[PDB]
């Protein structure tokens, strides 16, 4: 098992820099399948992708438009750790950031979150909210361009309030082992397709699409789908 | 996603 | 009994102008005590109020920083409606569009909003959370430019609507809004409380000031309420 433990200040003053520290264990951070992300959550920004480091035979540095010009992504390879700095924080940056292990282009593993204040094309589309009754097949649809969902792979997560989101579906259609096969993925053209059967009152959360856009050069996450059991 | 041996 | 239309088109190409009316009913264009106000909500940025136009005795304009150099709103009192002007248009300015009346600060009515497709001072927490019938609080965090001189606003936001105005005036409570919800502000900070929350209330909450250093509306980055 691999598991990720998130450090930092839960309130940064404007203009300061914000610090993260992500600890890694089960897993080293030189791994060659392996790419270390970061990823913030806010009401405003939604489930916005900030960067990553990884190493091909060299490290690797792969930053955000948003926040290329103030992000820094060091990794630690004797503490086995990586870091996040963002330099000149405004109340904007005020979001819920995760640390996050890619593997396949999903981000399988995610840490529980540090919640941090500030105070004195670019997203795929998914319908605001969705919803049906017990027993049910619910899709939940995302619709991006050939930059992105046309060129890429497509992939799901499930995410309840308060906690990091959770693997759902790799590889457009693959399934990772303990997810139910009540969930199942589909992609043709430029569109994909999230399906729940036998819908159940757990199923109760918001689900986002993930693929990666080769225009913005990053990984690109959708508005993000409230689903409701009534 | 280049940063793997895992797109498209 | 006031009603907002929108109307224009939801593909815009770059380096052109984006054409928004909203159509007035049960109201007039030229309405002393209204104001008539743009605001986007970009899926990456959040609220961003752009400006807004009303009449006393003269007509104003006022815009939003950002956007002062290529923004008009355009008042048509024969039509009894007022339009939204945004020239030379960026991916940037993909947005969903709203159009809403301003009474005593207060955007009270909104419309049904415009998705647009072109191809920021004020502190919330990002997220809250609380169990059916629990008092749960909502605070904002400003400075004297803008709550601490001014007048705070709150909203609720459910997925794919428009923001419903819940407290205008710091405390005060609109008809409609059941007394769960109320208001206060302290200095430089502001407060939503809900006393004996309910299911129904899982939704995104917007604070609203206005900051004289940037001479327009302000928002806050909205706290999503989780209802356990
Ligand atoms: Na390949």
């Amino acid at each position: 098992q691999v598991q990720l433990q998130q450090s930092g200040p839960g309130l940064v003053k404007p203009s300061q820099t914000l610090s993260l520290t992500c600890g890694i264990s089960g897993d080293s951070v030189s791994s060659k399948s392996a790419a270390w992300n970061w990823i913030r959550q806010s009401p405003s920004r939604g489930l916005e992708w900030l960067g990553r480091t990884y190493y091909r035979s060299k490290w690797h540095n792969d930053y955000a438009v948003s926040v290329k010009s103030r992000i820094t992504i060091n990794p630690d390879t004797s503490k086995n750790q990586f870091s996040l700095q963002l330099n000149s924080v405004t109340p904007e940056d005020t979001a819920v950031y995760y640390c996050a292990r890619g593997q396949m282009g999903a981000l399988d593993v995610w840490g529980q979150g540090t919640t941090v204040t500030v105070s004195s094309q670019s997203v795929l589309t998914q319908p605001p909210s969705a919803s049906g009754t017990p027993g049910q097949r619910v899709t939940i649809s995302c619709s991006g361009s050939s930059s992105n969902i046309g060129s890429y792979y497509v992939y799901w997560y499930q995410q309840f309030p308060g906690t990091a989101p959770k693997l759902l579906i790799y590889g457009n259609n693959q399934r990772p082992s303990g997810v139910p096969d009540r969930f199942s993925g589909s992609k043709s053209g430029t569109s994909a397709s999230l399906a729940i059967t036998g819908l159940q009152a757990e199923d109760e959360a918001d689900y986002y699409c993930q693929s990666y856009d080769s225009s913005l050069s990053g990984v690109i996450f959708g508005g993000g789908t409230k689903l409701t059991v009534l | 996603d280049p940063a793997f041996g895992a797109n498209s």
